[PDB]
C-alpha cells in the first residue's frame, strides 16, 4: 500500500513494498568537547528532481557538499567546526508501465575523482556543484580543472559495472521505481569537517537507457530526497 | 481583629456607577443625523480612566444604564398632542454593522443586541460581558498594532468593546422634541493584575498617554518647615 | 588580579573554539563563551580551556582557540592613585594531559661537545 | 562568598548574600500548535556598559528590542511568528568604597511612553535603540516623535518617586552592587509577537548622584546581563 513518513516538516509518501539497502549493515548511530546533537536537522531535504532522458549519461551527487546551502544542517555546517551524520538517501523515479530502463543507484564512500588533465587536480565546482547534480558524459571529458567524467569509468577510474561493490539499488522501471539507501557515517576519523571533505557520493547511472513507447513522456523525473540522520557536531562548552 | 478593607476592595473600588457619556438627537432633522452614538471607551472620563490605568490589565463586564429624558422645543407648531416616546438603544458587538443613518439597514439589528424602551418606566439596562479574543483589557500596550507604521503605537484592537446607537423609533408630535441619553457605566466582576503608578501629569487625548512634564508634588517654603 | 584590595571592576574572558576567529568587539566576545571576572568579588579567576580536535592527540607544532580580555567596566579605585593595575596569568595541565612521542627540544642548540 | 553560574557557553560571577526579586512572585513557567522550546536561548546577554557620572539621569531597555540582535533569541525573534520568553536581568555595579549614590532598578511592564509633542507617537528609534540604552534627560525633551523622557515622569506620565510598585531594586553603593530581577512572562494573552510588543522595560535612575572622592574614578560602570526563561516559540508542523 501506501507509506506515510513525516520527519520534522516533511512529509514524503513511500510504498509499503519497498526495499532498504542499510549501507554496510550498520544502522547510524552517535558516537556513544561532549558532541552536540540536532534533531532539527533531521528532515527531508528533496532536491530539484533531474530528467532522466533516452541519451542520458548519470549523475552525482556529493552529499556534504550538497545539503551545503538547504537550510538547517547547511547553517549547522557552517557554524560547527566538527561535525558527524547519516544520511537515508531515497531515490524515487515516476515513470509509466510504458516505459522502459534501469538505473544503478550507489552510494560510493571516498569518491576520489580524477581530473581531465592528467597533471592537474578538480576544482571545487566540477567536483560538486552543490544541489545541483553533476552529469556523466558518453565521451572523454576535456578541460584543464574538469573531473573525468566518463560513464564507463564513474570518475574513479574504475569499472562502473562493478560498481556494485558499494551500497547499491536496481531501479528497473518495469519492477521498481525507488530506491532507499541508509547510508551510515564511514570515515577514518570519529568526526571531520564536513565544508571540505565530501564522505561519499550519489551515483544514479542508467545502465538501460529509458525507453518509451510513441506518444509517452520522453523524460522520466528522477528525485533525491535526503534526511540527515543522527547528526551531531562540536559543542562549545568551558572558558 | 483588624479594620475591615472592603470598600478599598478592587471590586468596591472600581465598579462604582458613573456617567460616562451624554449626547442628544432630534427627533426630525435634514438628513438623517437624528441619532446619538458612543463609542464603548474608558479613557474619556478622567477620573474613571485613572482608576482603571492604575493597574495594567483589567477583566470586566459592562453594566450600562441609560437615563433618557426628552424635551419639547420652541414654538411655531400648535396642537402637538404627542403620543408616549419610544427609544430604541442598539448595541453594535465588534466587528458588526455600524449605521450611518437614522434609518439605516443596521438599524433592523439581526444581529445586533437593541433594547426598546417607552418613556415612563424605569431605565433600560443591559450588560455587555467580557469581549475580547485576548484574555485581559490592556489599559497600556507598549507595542505597535503594525511595526511598520508609527502611528499604530499603543493601539490594539483587543479592547474594542463596541458602538452604543441611539435614536427615535416615533417622532410623536410633528413639533421638535430632543432627548438626552446620559449613558452610566459599571464594571462588574472586576479582576486587575499588575499595579501601576496613579497618573500624576494630567490628561491630554483620550488615545495618548502623552503628558506635560509635572512635578512631583507641591512646593513648600523650606525642607524643614511645617505648615 | 595584582590591583588594589579597593579597586573594583568587571572582565570578559572569552574563548573563541578552534576555526571560530578572535572576536574584534566585547558584544562578539560575550555572545561566545565567556566569564565576568568581577574584581572586586575575586581576586583570580581560573578558566579550564576544553579539548576540541578531530583527533586523540595533535601536533604540538603548527587550531586551537583564542583567549581574549575585554573591559566590561573600567578599573574603580577612590580617586586618588597613579600608577595602574596589572594581570598575571598562569597555565596549567589538568588530569587528562598526555604527550605521546618524544624528541628532540627545539630551543637548546650545540655546535659541538661543550668540552 | 563568590557564586558562579553557567548557563550555555556563559558564565558570570555573581555574591553568595545576592538578593533576588523574583517580579510578582511568579517564577517562569511554560504555558502547560505546540509549542516548541529553544533553552539554546539559555544564556547570559551582558549589554554594553553604561557609564553613571555625577550629572547622569537614568536609561532604560526595552528587552524584546534589547535582546532583538543578540545572535541566538535575536534570531528566534525575527524567525518565529509567535514568541514567550522570562528574563532574568542582573544588574552589576563596579564600585569602591569612596564611591556614593543610590540607584532605582525597576522593571516596568508594558511602559508605554508619552511624546515630547502632545499630537504625535514616538517613534521606533525613540522609545528603544535595542542594545544601546536610551537616556533620560534632567529636563523636559523636545522633539516631533522623541519621547518625553524626563526623569520625573519615567517618561510614563506618573511619579518616577512610585516606582517602586514595580518589581525594583535598590542599588545603595554603601550596602549593594548588584540587582537580581527575576520577571516571569507578562501580557494580556498567551503568546505575542515579539518583534512589535515590548513586554516590559528596565530602568535604571540614580535617585541620589553619583559622588566621588578626590582621585577616585568619575564615572561607575553599570552592567546589564540578561538570560532569557523558559523562552518557546510557534512551531511549525503539519501540512
Amino acid at each position: 500500500r501506501v507509506r506515510s513518513i513525516t520527519l520534522g516538516n516533511s512529509t514524503i509518501t513511500t510504498q509499503e513494498c519497498a526495499n532498504v539497502v542499510v549501507g554496510y549493515g550498520v544502522w547510524p548511530t552517535y558516537l556513544n568537547q561532549p558532541t552536540q546533537p540536532d534533531v532539527a536537522t533531521c528532515r527531508f531535504y528533496t532536491l530539484e528532481s533531474v530528467m532522466w532522458q533516452q541519451s542520458s549519461p548519470g549523475w552525482w551527487w556529493k552529499f556534504p557538499d550538497a545539503l551545503s546551502n538547504m537550510g538547517l544542517f547547511g547553517q549547522n555546517m557552517q557554524y560547527h567546526y566538527l561535525g558527524r551524520a547519516g544520511y537515508t538517501v531515497h531515490v524515487q523515479c515516476n515513470a509509466s508501465k510504458f516505459h522502459q530502463g534501469c538505473l544503478l543507484v550507489v552510494c560510493v564512500p571516498e569518491a576520489e575523482m580524477g581530473c581531465a588533465t592528467l597533471a592537474n587536480k578538480p576544482d571545487q565546482k566540477s567536483l560538486s556543484n552543490g544541489e545541483t547534480a553533476n552529469m556523466f558524459e558518453s565521451q572523454n571529458s576535456t578541460g584543464q580543472t574538469a573531473v573525468q567524467a566518463n560513464v564507463i569509468n564513474a570518475g574513479m577510474g574504475v569499472g562502473v559495472g562493478n560498481l556494485t561493490i558499494f551500497p547499491h539499488q536496481w531501479i528497473n522501471l518495469r519492477t521498481n521505481n525507488s530506491a532507499t539507501i541508509v547510508m551510515p557515517y564511514i570515515n577514518s576519523v570519529p568526526m571531520d569537517n564536513m565544508f571540505r571533505h565530501n564522505n561519499f557520493t550519489l551515483m544514479i547511472i542508467p545502465f538501460a537507457p529509458l525507453s518509451y513507447s510513441t506518444g509517452a513522456t520522453t523524460y522520466v523525473p528522477i528525485t533525491v530526497t535526503v534526511a540527515p540522520m543522527c547528526a551531531e557536531y562540536n559543542g562549545l562548552r568551558l572558558a | 481583629n483588624y479594620h475591615s478593607r472592603s470598600e478599598s476592595t478592587v471590586e468596591n473600588f472600581l465598579c462604582r456607577s458613573a456617567c460616562v457619556f451624554y449626547t442628544t438627537y432630534r427627533n426630525h432633522g435634514t438628513d438623517g443625523d437624528n441619532f446619538g452614538y458612543w463609542v464603548i471607551n474608558t479613557r474619556q472620563v478622567a477620573q474613571l480612566r485613572r482608576k482603571l490605568e492604575m493597574f495594567t490589565y483589567a477583566r470586566f463586564d459592562l453594566e450600562l444604564t441609560f437615563v433618557i429624558t426628552s424635551t419639547q422645543e420652541q414654538s411655531t407648531i400648535q396642537g402637538q398632542d404627542s403620543p408616549v416616546l419610544t427609544h430604541q438603544i442598539m448595541y453594535v458587538p465588534p466587528g458588526g454593522p455600524v449605521p450611518t443613518k437614522v434609518n439605516s439597514y443596521s438599524w433592523q439589528t439581526s444581529t445586533n443586541p437593541s433594547v426598546f424602551w417607552t418613556e415612563g418606566s424605569a431605565p433600560p439596562r443591559m450588560s455587555i460581558p467580557f469581549i475580547s479574543i485576548g484574555n485581559a483589557y490592556s489599559m497600556f500596550y507598549d507595542g505597535w498594532a503594525k511595526f511598520d507604521k508609527q502611528g499604530t503605537y499603543g493601539i490594539n484592537t483587543l479592547n474594542n468593546m463596541g458602538t452604543l446607537y441611539m435614536r427615535h423609533v416615533n417622532d410623536g408630535s410633528p413639533g421638535p422634541i430632543v432627548s438626552t441619553v446620559r449613558i452610566y457605566f459599571k464594571p462588574k466582576h472586576v479582576k486587575t493584575w499588575v499595579p501601576r503608578p496613579p497618573r500624576l501629569c494630567q490628561y491630554q487625548k483620550a488615545g495618548n498617554v502623552n503628558f506635560e512634564p509635572t512635578g512631583v508634588t507641591e512646593s513648600r517654603t523650606d525642607i524643614t518647615t511645617m505648615q | 588580579f595584582c590591583g588594589s584590595a579597593m579597586a573594583t571592576g568587571k572582565f570578559l574572558l572569552a574563548y573563541s573554539p578552534p576555526g571560530a576567529g578572535a572576536p574584534t568587539t566585547r558584544k562578539e566576545a560575550m555572545l561566545g563563551t565567556h566569564v565576568i571576572w568581577d574584581v572586586g568579588l575575586q581576586s583570580s579567576c581560573v578558566l579550564c580551556i576544553p579539548w576540541i580536535s578531530q583527533t586523540h592527540y595533535r601536533y604540538v607544532v603548527v587550531a586551537g582557540g583564542y583567549i581574549t580580555c575585554w573591559y566590561q567596566t573600567n578599573i574603580v579605585v577612590p580617586a586618588d592613585t597613579q600608577s595602574d593595575c596589572k594581570i598575571l596569568c598562569f597555565v596549567s595541565a589538568c588530569n587528562d594531559f598526555s604527550v605521546r612521542m618524544l624528541k628532540d627540544t627545539p630551543f637548546i642548540k650545540q655546535d659541538n661537545f661543550y668540552q
